[PDB]
RNA sequence: UGGUUCUAUUUUGUUGGUUUCUAGGACCAUCGUAAUGAUUAAUAGGGACGGUCGGGGGCAUCAGUAUUCAAUUGUCAGAGGUGAAAUUCUUGGAUUUAUUGAAGACUAACUACUGCGAAAGCAUUUGCCAAGGACGUUUUCAUUAAUCAAGAACGAAAGUUAGGGGAUCGAAGAUGAUCAGAUACCGUCGUAGUCUUAACCAUAAACUAUGCCGACUAGGGAUCGGGUGGUGUUUUUUUAAUGACCCACUCGGCACCUUACGAGAAAUCAAAGUCUUUGGGUUCUGGGGGGAGUAUGGUCGCAAGGCUGAAACUUAAAGGA
RNA sequence: GCCAGCAGCCGCGGUAAUUCCAGCUCCAAUAGCGUAUAUUAAAGUUGUUGCAGUUAAAAAGCUCGUAGUUGAACUUUGGGCCCGGUUGGCCGGUCGGAUUUCCAACGGGGCCUUUCCUUCUGGCUAACCUUGAGUCCUUGUGGCUCUUGGCGAACCAGGA
């Protein structure tokens, strides 16, 4: 006689005692307050527009040393101030201050990647022309 | 035991086993036709009194009640039934 | 209490038989049960079984074979529609062939393969294998 | 297993099977009727009647010997009592306890037990609602028990 | 079969209104028609009964005994205390002894792989008070039951509120010791509290860190509670009677051993088994580590505090065997 | 020579650096490559199908409960006759498909065995229990032309 009511008329007490439970399970937490719209940068999104400030330097977390390349942004929305991260080379160079940049996630949700600490985004485009190209030289910049 | 007739076992195994399992339940207590010596009378008493009953009227005493079975006095034939 | 009957005795019958008891005794006797066994028996799963009355709700001996593999009571007693049993067999019968799921209609405190030849269905109490 | 403690008692009677007669007893059915109805006004309670009937005269249960069940009979004769007898010992216990709680407000065990007991009663009083044997509404009232018996 | 009651197509011009003709409603009695009509009674439940069982509860009595203290009673140097010490008591003759007393505190050994309770938790004795489990049951009612957001009892101790109690221990406070320091460990005293009445709080490693219902798998030998049987062991009294006992059996426990056919990260597990051959019933919970069960609001409390419960930021490990 | 610098993460670099700067050399995509962001699969790390909750992060302190959710079985089974579809064999019957006997599978309508088919007024009959006549041909339950008593659910259409 495990812990649940079982007979026939035990609809009522079931549609409640899952709907309570669900709570805790983290996911169903995000989706009811859902956080996504109020908290976090993109709100209910995937991508966005921003414009750079400084070119900050963030060393490592440690089993590592690794002085990586990050940029503060200004979005073109809530305004948060965010940092974000660059790929490939130096990549830095090609992000010349107060330029237009196109930001996206980091495929991890929330969370925070690899050897970087409070950091949660990547730089996809600039000006809107790739980075991918303004490192495999299929275009160049204005 | 891999097996057994539990229908009818021994008579043994019942006498000892508890009133309420001999299968079909049946009492142990039973009644007991008493000549106090004076009169011939015959009062139908029960093995477990709870009451002492008086004998018929002679005002006599008979059988005290205890845990289970009366203790009956000295005189009493106490033929069972 | 004892809140339900059929159950109680059944469980002891899958706890006699496991150990190799050749049989059983079970207390509260019903019609329900008498009928239940009378199905089981027809299908080759027990024998004889020697009601005993005592003017009471009564005791029933069930002589063994050592075939029984397993006869759980299901148990709200759900409802069921004809074409639905086709979900049950394969969620609690090893095969199909075989080994009867078992249910309660109107005739009938009678399995499903006989149910086809009748075309009837209601509520599903126990099941054998 | 007694509804109030940690206790799984077993002990009743192992009415015997025979429906009819004791046979060894050969006196009459009318005979014990008379006897009960003899007893009642005097000052009875059906519970006791049997005890007294059993220990002294032929009987074995009224039940064999007649086709009724004591009470039924008193009720025909009008001796049922205003109360269903088992109740009239519980309420009693109430008065008899509450009183004791009030000589010694510094007693808990007793307190609890009282409640417990208020409850035996409400439940048993809800039943002798239901089945037409307490004029509807009856409710039990703590304080009204002492001119209900003395 | 009346009656009753509604009508309102149809013809004695017809248009409308009495109201008689025929036809459809519907009903309470009524002679008649019927195998006249009510599922088992789940090894699901609830109940009654019967012997019972139990350190389950409360209210009262009852006894042990130590400790402390004081009297009485004696003798006469240190006693205490320790790893080793010193503070401490010592003609105001302690420490010891004798016996009686007083007080509040607890319930030794028995006492265990044992008892019962929903858990917390419960052991001197007896009397009321009502409760309850397990069996036994040719009693009963007949699907009433399983788990449960909401809601509502209980909840170790600590702690609080006001009275009572204030032996013993004994945070706090004071101390003497040790120690580079020692606000700690060691020693002696010590309010508060421990105890109880009445009211709060609701937390715990509240621990099997294992939700309950069920149903099925594989062997054992113990034990508590019942019950059944054996011209069973003693009791001896004359034979029985019971009773203890032995054994046989069982149902319900509280566990244990042994396997591993299974499961697992493993350690190990008769359940953590019947799960990629993936599904019997349902309630809670978690989704990297911290930040932090904090800040906030909202709420229960007199307060201590509880329940609710973020985010920014930071980080490549933290962890299990 | 732990400084420049690279490195999404593990990490190189503190005097011979397979990672930095650069030469040659090779590898991958290639008129197209990279780069950052968001989303997807990867994700059985949101899960109903498919998770985990003995100690990894998780079984509420324990019980009662109004909803919610599940809920033993039992109320025509069997047999009897039909008749036909269209897959599959056995003839291809023939200048690569047409169908019959032989004949397996398999559905499906009848009807009958005590057998509701809401059921009455017509019209409706559509079928044979009919049979007024009979016989092409294998010495006949193989083949369908015809009105008369009598089939109602092949169905119109008003109601109860």
């Amino acid at each position: 006689g495990k812990g649940k009511p079982r007979g026939l008329n035990s609809a009522r007490k079931l549609r409640v005692h899952r709907r309570n439970n669900r709570w805790a399970e983290n996911n169903y937490k995000k989706r009811l307050l859902g956080t996504a719209f109020k908290s976090s940068p993109f709100g209910g999104s995937s991508h966005a527009k921003g414009i750079v400030l400084e070119k900050l330097g963030i060393e490592s977390k440690q089993p590592n040393s690794a002085i990586r390349k990050c940029v503060r942004v200004q979005l073109i929305k809530n305004g948060k101030k965010v940092t974000a991260f660059v790929p490939n080379a130096g990549c830095l160079n090609f992000v010349d201050e107060n330029d237009e940049v196109l930001l996206a996630g980091f495929g991890r949700k929330g969370k925070a990647k690899g050897d970087i600490p409070g950091v949660r985004f990547k730089v996809v485009k600039v000006s809107g022309v790739s980075l991918l190209a303004l490192w495999k030289e299929k275009k160049e910049k204005p | 035991v891999l097996v057994q007739d539990l229908l009818h076992p021994t008579a043994a195994s019942e006498a000892r086993k508890h009133k309420l399992k001999t299968l079909v339940q049946g009492p142990r207590s039973y009644f007991l036709d008493v000549k106090c010596p004076g009169c011939l009378n015959i009062t139908t008493v029960f093995s477990h009194a709870q009451t002492a009953v008086t004998c018929e009227s002679c005002s006599t005493i008979l059988c005290t009640p205890t845990g289970g079975k009366a203790k009956l006095s000295e005189g009493t034939s106490f033929r069972r039934k | 209490t004892r809140s339900s009957v059929l159950a109680d005795a059944l469980n002891a019958i899958n706890n006699a038989e496991k150990t190799g008891k050749r049989q059983v005794l079970i207390r509260p006797s019903s019609k329900v049960i008498i009928k239940f066994l009378q199905v089981m028996q027809k299908h080759g799963y027990i024998g004889e079984f020697e009601y005993i009355d005592d003017h009471r709700s009564g005791k029933i001996v069930v002589q063994l074979n050592g075939r029984l593999n397993k006869c759980g009571v299901i148990s709200p007693r759900f409802n069921v529609k004809i074409g639905d049993i086709e979900k049950w067999t394969a969620n609690l019968l090893p095969a199909r062939q075989f080994g009867y799921v078992i249910l309660t209609t109107s005739a009938g405190i009678m399995d499903h393969e006989e149910a086809r030849r009748k075309h009837v269905s209601g509520k599903i109490l126990g099941f054998v294998y | 297993g007694r509804m109030h403690s940690a206790g799984k008692g077993i002990s009743s009677s192992a009415i015997p099977y025979s429906r009819n007669a004791p046979a060894w007893f050969k006196l009459s059915s009318e005979s014990v009727i008379e006897q009960i109805v003899k007893y009642a006004r005097k000052g009875l309670t059906p519970s006791q009647i049997g005890v007294l009937l059993r220990d002294a005269h032929g009987v074995t249960q009224a039940r064999v010997i007649t086709g009724n069940k004591i009470m039924r009979i008193l009720k025909s004769n009008g001796l049922a009592p205003e109360i269903p007898e088992d109740l009239y010992y519980l309420i009693k216990k109430a008065v008899s306890v509450r009183k004791h709680l009030e000589r010694n407000r510094k007693d808990k065990d007793a307190k609890f037990r009282l409640i417990l007991i208020e409850s035996r009663i409400h439940r048993l009083a809800r039943y002798y609602r239901t089945v037409a044997v307490l004029p509807p509404n009856w409710k039990y009232e703590s304080a009204t028990a002492s001119a209900l018996v003395n």
